[PDB]
């Protein structure tokens, strides 16, 4: 019943001072890079409606 | 061959844009970006229905 709040999102959270921080972000990144989190979300949310 | 803010912050004409400069990855490439001081979204402008 009305538009967002915020501009807010979800991120990947690691312990503070891992060593897989920086790789799992930069994962991300390329992934975001090659659209395979837009694939995955149009996978789930919009080629799921009935 | 960068234009508008980014244009005049890449060729170094200025030292600091402060203007409603949205953050885009792309930009991050060239130019670097503080923590956004306020949200917004795109949205869509017509006239009010006579």
């Amino acid at each position: 019943v009305g538009g967002n709040l915020d501009s807010k999102g979800y991120g990947i959270a690691t312990p503070k001072g891992s060593s897989l921080g920086t790789p799992v972000n930069l994962a991300v990144l390329k992934l975001s890079e090659q659209g395979v989190l837009d694939k995955l979300k149009n996978k789930w949310w919009y080629d799921k409606g009935e | 061959i960068w234009n508008g803010m980014v244009g005049e912050l890449v060729y170094g004409k200025a030292d600091i844009a402060i203007a409603p400069l949205t953050i885009t990855l792309v930009r991050e490439e060239v130019i670097d970006f503080s923590k956004p001081f306020m949200s917004l979204g795109i949205s869509i402008m017509i006239k009010k229905p006579q």
